[PDB]
């Protein structure tokens, strides 16, 4: 007996995402992760999108 | 995104409106100042008579 996920998971578009693609037709996934990664000084996101 | 676009929508329409609005206000000027420059006769004219 094997424990398998449920439903679909979603993926959702960001206010930020929606900006970038609105003016450069291009989505970074989970933008803000990167930004607070990249302020704080951390090489390493802990999962990916 | 598509919240964006509805609200896109309703704002190209108001603006629509709006400009109708003011071409309308200056439509009737327009005529005004048109017919009362018509039946105006010059200087040379009126200080004669």
């Amino acid at each position: 007996t094997v424990s398998a996920p449920a439903t679909y998971g979603n993926f959702v578009l960001s206010p930020e995402n929606a900006v970038t693609a609105i003016s450069y037709h291009s989505i970074l996934a989970d933008f803000n992760s990167y930004k607070a990664h990249l302020t704080s000084g951390q090489p390493h996101l802990p999962n990916d999108s | 995104l598509d919240k964006i676009l509805n609200v896109e929508a309703m704002h190209t329409v108001l603006r629509a409106l709006k400009n109708t609005a003011d071409a309308m206000e200056r439509g009737l000027i327009h005529s005004f100042l048109q017919t009362l420059l018509r039946k105006a006769p010059p200087y040379f004219v009126v200080q004669t008579l």
